[PDB]
């Protein structure tokens, strides 16, 4: 749909869309810029990335209060909305993934960029993963599993342990560790030595880059909290 | 309920 | 849309919807029901407006956005896209006073179904004021003023002066008066005697109708006190 | 900027 306008004017789009709170809309916009097949900068994948977060996000969270309400009853009107919702989140999750596969992730050749694509690849199996009952349930936490120890593998090789998309990936994957692959133990380890690890190289960064490494440090320390 | 990345 | 479900199960929807905050769901949900040709009840009309009115709420805010952006600037990318964003707003009113003219207010006999619809169609004309800007705004801005006007009359005569429709109904005309007719005398002049009128009604009313008076009562104070 | 009827 999004065929017809120019590329910088989709990406100043999906800025303003952003500014007004229109996340439906900034996907849309990058969704077309995408689409015009060209490699994305580091903030045109942040736009990409806060976009469809925040539309999945408010479907996960419509989601989880009809689950809750489903299972509490546990008419058939319960059950076919949070069908209607759960079949809207998966069209979402397979719009990111077709995008990653067609063809972002084949021609992201830097660390930056692989790492960042190869995390949201898991993040939205990730999600996938939240709501499947099914005989897929399995292959497609392995997908999610898959996507991230790739990225953790090149993470690990080409990145230092402050890097902010290093520790939002390693952050993401004990999530899923915890909460999809039932695995709290390697949740906790994986979050205590990415801290540990972090902690470590915080004399190496300017003011700024300590205070984006430590904002998401604390997110690792608040799950270890809850944890433990 | 556990913290994944956010802005 | 919603011809094949039944009314009860769209109502019932619409509630869900609600809880999962999904308002554009809600609203066509009950779109659906009130095209079912029904009356609708007490809670329904709730149910209606408490949709609508967060649709069109999340496109004002936006609408506002992007408007203060353009102004700031006077490429066509921030008028192309906060008239996309008007257009679509224009579209939500109409589909909320087309609902209302085919056929609830007809049909609508009693004093608080009546008065409730045409504060709803003031209420909306007014939405389509804030954005209008052609031959078409005076017109418009006489529509609201109209409806609003036919409400406050059904309400004086019919409802005391606690009434949460009728107090509700004039904060609204109140606010059309200040920010649409540029008539802010008359603006706080409704909102005092509105005000002072509800006031010496209290002591008539039960705990739970004092509380739900005293809520409304307060807005317009919050008003007179940003106007004085 | 002023408070219109809300919930
Ligand atoms: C998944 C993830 C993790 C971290 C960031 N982030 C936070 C602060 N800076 C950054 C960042 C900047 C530049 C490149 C990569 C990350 C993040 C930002 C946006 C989307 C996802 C992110
Ligand atoms: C426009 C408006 C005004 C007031 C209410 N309201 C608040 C508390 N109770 C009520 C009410 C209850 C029953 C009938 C009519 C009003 C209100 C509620 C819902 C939608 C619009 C409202
Ligand atoms: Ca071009
Ligand atoms: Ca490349
Ligand atoms: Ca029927
Ligand atoms: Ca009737
Ligand atoms: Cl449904
Ligand atoms: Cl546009
Ligand atoms: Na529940
Ligand atoms: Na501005």
């Amino acid at each position: 749909a999004m065929g017809s306008m120019e590329r910088a004017s989709l990406i100043q789009k999906a800025k303003l869309a952003e500014q007004a709170e229109r996340y439906e809309d900034m996907a849309a916009f990058m969704k077309g810029a995408v689409e015009k097949g060209e490699e994305l900068s580091c903030e045109e994948r942040n736009l990409l990335s806060v976009a469809y977060k925040n539309v999945v996000g408010g479907q996960r969270a419509a989601w989880r209060v009809l689950s809750s309400i489903e299972q509490k009853s546990n008419g058939p009107e319960v059950r076919e909305y949070r069908e209607k919702v759960e079949t809207e989140l998966q069209g979402v999750c397979d719009t990111v993934l077709g995008l990653l596969d067609s063809h972002l992730i084949k021609e992201a050749g830097d660390a930056e960029s692989r790492v960042f694509y190869l995390k949201m690849k898991g993040d939205y199996y990730r999600y996938l993963a939240e709501v499947a009952t099914g005989d897929d349930k399995k292959r497609i936490i392995d997908s999610a599993r898959s996507a991230y120890q790739e990225a953790m593998d090149i993470s690990k090789k080409e990145m230092p342990p402050t890097n902010p998309i290093r520790l939002g990936l390693a952050l993401n994957f004990s999530v899923f560790h915890y909460e999809i692959a039932n695995s709290p133990e390697e949740a906790i380890s994986l979050a205590k030595t990415t801290f540990d690890e972090a902690m470590a190289d915080l004399h190496t960064l300017s003011e700024d880059s300590y205070k984006d490494s430590t904002l998401i440090m604390q997110l690792l320390r608040d799950n270890l909290t809850l944890w433990t | 309920r556990p913290s994944s990345w956010r802005q």
